[PDB]
């Protein structure tokens, strides 16, 4: 297979250095640049510089110098990035990207490497099940709710029955409600697939070691 | 530097519409390599169009790019609900590589009226603290509403949450949810609570109530 493997998110206080990585895995490494593009919070994209998966090339943006140490180690193939003096607007996501061609604009981008930068304490979610009323409603096909009270930071990932019932998915955003970000997520299940088949909700929150699987 | 601005900031459509936008670039994009990226609601940008005109495998043909040095098209001849996104482009300068601030499309369609439905606020919420009466308004167009509450009567509380969704890729819908947040030391004290929704599809605001039945 091929992939650009990246692992985030890290929440740091203002000052610290998020040691980030990407594993280009699969094509020729010799002739390739993993450009680390950066996407703005509610805004636009822009580019840092790039790093050769073999020798140590760094072509760099005339601004991104100092918060930018892009580096491959020989052995096993991996591309690094290390930003320092993390300040409140680096609070965005990060990418790794790839060449098949001279399409000089990448087909094969990586995952969501996210970074949040703020000095507030971590919170595991408090995932909860909502019941409605034992009733008859609207049109004969039922709506069930799962919500996740305030946690910290975003993200978390809410999921339902993992396969079998990927019903009317709509996951609602969060406000930062004070501190704590808040979620809610929906379904509409056929009134025979539920209650005979329990529908499940599931949540993860990396920076709180969480997994909560909840049954309705 | 070589910087790109591609108005319309936001743009409109209808299934059928021949829609167009422009990667306005500076002087020569030094030999011209133009790439148009569709980012759908918090995701990886995806190449459609790439060595200026070129599209690849994966895309249906709603999509021709083109231009010389300074302007670049993307003919989305016909749109389906999932052309609802942001479309930004990228180039040369003759190194470093700029991108652009992208164009948003919002697919239009004939309106629908909201399905509010209420869920009383959970076993583990109350046993442990407070009550998020959450009410989901699902599958509507045009996204605009006014969702208020009837605390008791139609009491004007504060401390009320909101979340809208993305434009859906199938039905060009939007949906959203509301939460009243309050102490057990108020929820087990006020009796009859309603999410009141107002929208141009009904003459009425729709009012789906509850008063202490279901646990
Ligand atoms: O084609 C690609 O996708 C990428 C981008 C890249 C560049 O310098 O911009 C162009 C050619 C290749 O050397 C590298 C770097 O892979």
């Amino acid at each position: 297979d091929v992939q650009l493997q990246q692992s985030g998110p890290e929440l740091e206080k203002p000052g610290a250095s998020v040691k980030i990585s990407c594993k280009a895995s699969g094509f020729s490494l010799p002739g390739h640049n993993i450009n680390w593009i950066v996407q703005r919070n509610g805004k636009s994209l822009e580019w840092i510089g790039n790093i050769d998966p073999y020798y140590g090339g760094t072509n760099f943006n005339p601004k991104f110098k100092g918060k930018a140490t892009l580096t491959v180690d020989k052995s096993s193939s991996t591309l690094y990035m290390h930003l320092t003096s993390l300040q409140s607007e680096d609070s965005a996501v990060y990418y790794c990207a790839r060449r098949r061609d001279g399409n000089y604009g990448f087909t094969y981008w990586g995952q969501g490497t996210l970074v949040t930068v703020s000095a507030a304490k971590t919170t595991p979610p408090s995932v909860y099940p909502l019941a409605p009323g034992s009733a008859a409603q609207t049109n004969s096909m039922v709506t069930l709710g799962c919500l996740v009270k305030g946690y910290f930071p975003e993200p978390v990932t809410v999921t339902w029955n993992s396969g079998s019932l990927s019903s009317g998915v709509h996951t609602f955003p969060a406000v930062l409600q004070s501190d704590l970000y808040t979620l809610s997520s929906s379904v509409t299940v056929p009134s025979s697939t539920w209650p005979s088949e329990t529908v499940t909700c599931n949540v993860a929150h990396p920076a709180s070691s969480t997994k909560v699987d909840k049954k309705i | 530097e070589n910087v790109l601005t591609q108005s319309p900031a936001i743009m409109s459509a209808s299934p059928g519409e021949k829609v167009t936008m422009a990667c306005r670039a500076s002087s020569s994009v030094s030999s011209t390599y133009l790439h148009w990226y569709q980012q759908k609601s918090g995701a990886s940008p995806k190449l459609l169009i790439y060595s200026t005109s070129n599209l690849a495998s994966g895309v249906p043909a709603r999509f021709s790019g083109s231009g010389s040095g300074t302007s670049y098209s993307l003919t989305i001849s016909s749109v389906e609900a999932e052309d609802a996104a942001t479309y930004y482009c990228q180039q040369y300068s003759g190194y470093p590589l700029t991108f652009g601030a992208g164009t948003k499309l919002e697919l239009k369609r004939a309106d629908a009226a909201p399905t509010v439905s209420i869920f009383p606020p959970s076993s583990e919420q109350l046993t442990s603290g407070g009550a998020s009466v959450v009410c989901f308004l699902n599958n509507f167009y045009p996204k605009d509403i006014n969702v208020k509450w009837k605390i008791d009567g139609s009491e004007r509380q504060n401390g009320v949450l909101n979340s809208w969704t993305d434009q859906d890729s199938k039905d060009s819908t939007y949906s959203m949810s509301s939460t009243l947040t309050l102490t057990k030391d108020e929820y087990e004290r006020h009796n009859s609570y309603t999410c009141e929704a107002t929208h141009k599809t009904s003459t009425s605001p729709i009012v789906k109530s509850f008063n202490r039945n279901e646990c």
